[PDB]
């Protein structure tokens, strides 16, 4: 809250999950999936107690997605549903969530780099057209990873449940043609295992189906370490076969493709995406850098996104980026590596750094106003006072 | 009765023809492609890997790779395949039976012109062969003995300065920055309407947009007005697939990058401040002949309003009082090609070149005090 | 699909350059004044005069037991092997009945070591000997054979 | 997206 | 309590300090940076400024800006900078408290001393001033007063003959090749090996690999065939990243351009051949006591074994009787800092300082007056 | 390249 009264609120709007809070928090006040249901009747499932509405949105549509038919209004963090977004926008700024009268609050959402433009010019105009909020700031979110940590410098490894982007900072300032974009995150890591999970003889094509495969992948899977150990594991023995009990009743049993499935994102080959790993493409968007920065992006890597919490993930970046790195650069030379520094700075609290950043932005800023893109100049420009921001748009 | 081979071999397109033609044999792009699927349909012609024009025809299920990157060959297993094309399917001559002439541009390794010859001399067993400085071979086409050339290839862009034929290597300048950098930065570009290529396999479709879209702007700041206040300068592409792309304000701006590298973040200057600084460097006699024989080559130049905008450029850049005239024909997207067929075929040049015994006496060392 | 970029980079096994890694310390006397064991000229002596029990003693007198050298190691075993596999079948009780705990200890492992070269009838009697040392000695000295960081 | 992927 | 300060301000590296002192306090990098990228963050730094080591530091981002180039200051809003953060932060003074001894190149333009003096007195309101010639202070500084001064900084070369306290100004002269185009030069050649440098902030890191490991050739033709024949001549730098590069037959070549300026395409003569002839420029009877005085000085004449091969190259130019000794003194990368101290502690040119009303009563032109 | 740029 400024000193106007008026709540400044901190939303996140990501491709797989909302979480949304107040200004300087220090943890997201709701985190709920980002996800639209509709009731339907199924031949196979039967309730008759449960009030469920004609629109359930957010939390409730996904406890209660067996008798719902569910789609996600974001993808790949490009908005492809608009009304659906709009019923979870009127949700997220409901009675029964954060509780503001969005006519006298301030607001700051994010966005991915490399995105089209179209969208944010609608997102801008959405939140002054149909809620009219007094003040709309767009951030970025790399930008707002390095404002939680509390950095200046570092490369943002940022892996959503939409999409993998890698964003280098140097000394506060933005290079934006080493900005990186992998379209590989939580959602194709769990296409992926529902592939695999079919091979076993295991059926979700339904919509809430995924969202069992999802909790199935977040609680089960894992990223190998050494890719060939892991597959001696699951060819010679049976220590990696684990049981999960699905909702219906049903027990599923998941073996080696705990980490095969999360392995798309090192071995992009494995889902028919064609390009280089996350660790390749972080080596290359490093070196693509100046030599005078190299040496410090190396000692900076800031992970952020869900997708990167699997377990051992920083670890097996760490161990790919080394053997990248003598290979690459030392050329063979294994007594050099021991002086290789490598920091992956992986915080416990790194499911929400982005919201975190935005926070702490946005208790900087709240009390100024040629930092928030007010309503009036909206009413006298249009889409031209995202100008402000540093986006040129006409 | 034996002809010289002229086979260019630059980044991007290989030109291969006979010495003493008006034009060059076959050209197709040097790309190596390996498969990305294992096909089981055995015995229908599947390979380990298609070179060339073979390789585009099959691009949607092939990795399209460059051997050739800036320049410099950073795959000599796939060079040696673009060369084996070249010699047995696309010319079909024997190479043992004709020196070749090959071209490279300056200031690249040494390592690069050392293998050249070992590979020309060892595997294809050639009797002679040459490298020219394509710049110099850009000015021999052009029919001239005094102008700066200024060669923009695919992958590099360099400026040769030249006098009455006595080149000034002092003031050789080079630019690695050309087509192959304004097709991803265009590929980033593209993004911003929603449009997203990320394929090896599409990059091609970018170049093709680029080449066949993209102008360069006679006044930036003025083109960005103009496309920003009415829809009158949008095109429509379709795509091998049925979609429709429009692109209204890229169309100059992938261009635009050739005169403010910044735009890729890159320190350097821009191709007109990098002429002008060639032509800076020179004496201050020869400077005026420099200055009214601007010529311009390679396919990178051969954007609608380069030439006015070069002119625009180094006129407000060069003294008042010189006159500036960019030679600029239709046919420079293969003058580098004419110059070499011209200098192959010459009487004088019989004993230039570097002949199989003079290799065998001091190996691959030699292309070092023979070639220019 | 399949990859088709370079993944060479995977093989190298860089674990096993780590500078973190255990390394096994060994102590500074230990290491530069090494024990030669037993003397093999005193047991096959007190084998031809026919003593059992004295060379069995003998063989246990002194033991490679914190040396690095593999050759003294080798030839410890094997003359403690050409002890225990000569016994009757009848005197090993009263072998094993005289010796401390640590003269139990040691001898489990030079059996324990005995198995991994076998003879025609080596580990026939290597068996009656491990039974006799584990009935006095129990799963303890098995144990400390397993938990052992220098072998004999 | 509009052209080149879905979103 | 009062002193007079002493700031050398040379090209490439800018000294400063009390006089008294036997080294100069502040010395640092003129250079100005400038960030090339636009800041996103709240909580970094100054904007459109960084000066000397700071610069230096944060080099990734920046574009770097030397203000003097080859002895002439082109960019006054910068060199004022410089001067501000040289008084202010540096050596922690205020400079209306001192006077304040700088140094000029001889030949450069008139206008240069007369804006020097114009800011000095301008901006700074220093009580008084007084700019003298670099190769004064260095005879100055190694207390002889016969000798020929032979300095050689980063952006001008200048041999300056004196015998007696008298200077004669018919035989001054001054070479522009210096230290920076060394560092060109090697910037140049090092692409042979592959290593490309063409970045303003890589332009530092060649430059630290120039002063670490090139050394001058005693026999160059002869080095050159021991580094073709064997590789017991090769060295080995490491890049800041981690890298490490290997150099070679470069070592020499690139400092051997101070003999053979035709390596660069500057058709002029070696910077020994400099020496002969503006020692043959002097009187008949005063060229024996400068054949035997020849002092060293500034941070281009630091490579190992360049006395040895500049009193080589004199002996074979001079007669035989006439006997050559190089004074070479193991402290001249700041000598002539030195010697300006030194000047700033003689009662006798304490009444030789251009007053603050001097200055009011003719205008900046008055340093012709005074100084020389 | 080897160092500087790519190639
Ligand atoms: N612990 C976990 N391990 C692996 N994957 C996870 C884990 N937690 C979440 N995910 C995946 O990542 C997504 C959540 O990441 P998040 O950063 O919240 O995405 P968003 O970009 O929507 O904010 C989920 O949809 C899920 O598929
Ligand atoms: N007509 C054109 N308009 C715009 N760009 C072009 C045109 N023709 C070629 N290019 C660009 O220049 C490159 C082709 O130049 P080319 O002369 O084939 O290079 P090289 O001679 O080194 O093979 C391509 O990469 C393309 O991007
Ligand atoms: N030991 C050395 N060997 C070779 N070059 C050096 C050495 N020390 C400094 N230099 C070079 O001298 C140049 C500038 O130093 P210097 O000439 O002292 O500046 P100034 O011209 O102000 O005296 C730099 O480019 C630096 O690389
Ligand atoms: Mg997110
Ligand atoms: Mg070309
Ligand atoms: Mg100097």
């Amino acid at each position: 809250m400024d000193s106007q009264g008026r709540k400044v609120v901190v939303c996140d709007n990501g491709t797989g999950f909302v979480k949304c809070g107040y200004a300087g928090s220090n943890f997201p006040e709701h985190i709920f999936p980002a996800l639209v249901g509709r009731p339907i009747i199924r031949s196979t499932t039967k309730v008759g107690n449960i009030e469920i509405k004609d629109l359930m949105v957010g939390d409730e549509a996904s406890e209660l997605r067996s008798m719902l038919e569910v789609n996600y209004p974001m993808e790949n963090g490009i908005v492809r549903n608009w009304d659906d977004m709009k019923h979870l926008w009127d949700y997220t700024f409901g009675p029964e969530k954060l509780n503001i009268d969005t006519r006298n609050c301030k607001i700051l959402l994010t966005e991915p780099p490399m995105n089209p433009t179209k969208n944010r010019e609608k997102i801008v105009e959405v939140m002054f057209e149909t809620y009219q909020f007094s003040g709309v700031y767009v951030a970025i979110q790399a930008v707002l990873t390095l404002y939680a940590q509390g950095l200046l410098t570092g490369v943002v490894v940022d892996s959503g449940d939409g999409v993998t982007h890698i964003c280098p900072v140097y000394e506060g300032f933005s290079l934006p043609h080493l900005t990186r974009r992998l379209d590989i995150a939580g959602r194709d890591i769990t296409r992926y295992l529902i592939k695999l999970l079919l091979l076993r003889g295991y059926a979700f094509n339904h919509s809430a189906d995924f969202e069992t495969v999802r909790m199935i992948k977040e609680k089960l899977c894992y990223v190998g370490y050494n890719i060939e150990q892991e597959q001696k594991l699951a060819l010679e023995t049976t220590v990696l076969v684990e049981s999960y009990t699905l909702p219906d009743g049903r027990i599923i049993k998941v073996g080696g493709e705990r980490f095969e499935a999360p392995e798309a994102l090192f071995q992009p080959h494995l889902i028919n995406v064609e390009g280089v790993g996350v660790a390749e493409l972080l080596f290359n968007t490093i070196q693509a850098a100046d030599i005078d920065t190299r040496s410090e992006f190396y000692k900076h890597i800031v992970l952020s996104g869900g997708s990167t919490m699997y377990p051992g993930l920083p670890s097996r970046l760490e161990r790919e980026l080394k053997q990248l790195y003598l290979e690459r650069v030392l050329k063979g030379d294994v007594e050099k590596l021991s002086k290789f520094k490598i920091r992956i700075e992986d915080p416990p609290r790194r499911k929400h750094m982005v919201f975190l950043g935005g926070a702490v932005l946005a208790d900087i800023m709240k009390d100024k106003d040629n930092f928030w893109m007010t309503r009036q100049e909206y009413q006298e420009k249009g889409v031209r006072v995202l100008e402000k921001l540093g986006v040129t748009v006409r | 009765d034996i002809a010289a081979l002229v086979v260019d071999n630059g980044s991007g397109m290989c030109k291969a023809g006979f010495a003493g033609d008006d034009a060059p044999r076959a050209v197709f792009p040097s790309i190596v492609g390996r498969p990305r699927h294992q096909g089981v349909m055995v015995g229908m012609g599947q390979k380990d890997s298609y070179v060339g024009d073979e390789a585009q025809s099959k691009r949607g299920i092939l990795t399209l790779k460059y051997p050739i990157e800036h320049g410099i060959v950073t795959n000599w297993d796939d060079m040696e395949k673009i060369w084996h094309h070249t010699f047995y399917n696309e010319l079909r001559v024997a190479p043992e039976e004709h020196p070749v002439l090959l071209t490279e541009a300056p200031l690249n390794p040494k390592a690069n012109r050392e293998k050249m010859t070992q590979i020309m001399f060892e595997t294809f067993n050639t009797p002679a062969m040459y490298v020219a400085i394509q710049a110099v071979l850009s000015l021999y086409a052009s029919g001239r003995t005094t102008g700066i050339v200024m060669d923009s290839g695919d992958g590099v862009t360099h400026t040769v300065p030249i006098y009455e034929g006595y080149a000034l290597p002092h003031a050789i300048l080079r630019l690695d920055l050309a087509g192959r950098d304004l097709t991803d930065y265009l590929m980033k570009i593209l993004t911003e309407r929603g449009y997203s290529f990320t394929t090896t396999a599409e990059r091609e479709i970018v170049r093709d947009i680029k080449e066949k879209l993209c102008y360069v702007a006679l006044d930036f700041e003025q083109e960005m007005a103009t496309a920003a206040s009415s829809s009158s300068l949008e095109k429509s592409y379709e795509l091998p697939d049925g979609q429709v792309i429009t692109i209204g304000n890229e169309r100059f701006r992938c261009p635009e990058a050739l005169f403010q590298p910044s735009f890729l973040g890159m320190e350097s200057c821009g191709i007109h401040e990098t002429t002008f600084n060639s032509i800076m460097k020179c004496d201050v006699d020869i400077r005026k002949d420099l200055y009214a024989n601007t010529v311009l080559s390679g396919g990178t130049t051969m954007y609608p309003g380069i030439a006015d905008r070069m002119q625009k450029e180094i006129t407000a850049l060069a003294p008042s009082t010189m006159k500036i005239k960019i030679i600029a024909p239709p046919e420079r997207k293969y003058s580098v090609w004419i110059g070499g067929s011209i200098l192959a075929s010459l009487s004088t040049f019989q004993q230039m070149w570097i002949s199989k015994q003079e290799y065998d006496e001091s190996g691959p060392s030699i292309v070092h005090r023979k070639c220019f | 699909a399949r990859n088709t970029l370079s993944s060479r980079f995977r093989r190298v096994d860089i674990d096993e350059f780590d500078e973190n890694k255990f390394v096994d310390e060994q102590e500074e006397a230990a290491a530069a004044a090494a024990e030669p064991g037993p003397d093999p000229s005193e047991v096959d002596g007190l084998l031809r005069q026919g003593d059992m029990l004295r060379a069995f003693h003998a063989a246990l007198r002194n033991s490679p037991v914190n040396t690095k050298n593999q050759a003294v190691k080798e030839r410890a075993q094997g003359v403690v092997l050409k002890v225990l596999t000569n016994f009757k079948s009848s005197e090993i009780e009263q072998a094993v009945q005289s010796l401390d705990r640590n003269g139990v200890d040691l001898l489990m492992k030079y059996i324990y070591k005995g198995f991994e070269k076998p003879t025609e009838n080596s580990s026939a009697v290597l068996l009656q000997w491990h039974e006799k040392a584990l009935a006095v000695g129990g799963l303890g000295s098995i144990i400390r054979v397993l938990t052992a960081r220098k072998t004999v | 997206w509009x052209a080149x992927c879905p979103a």
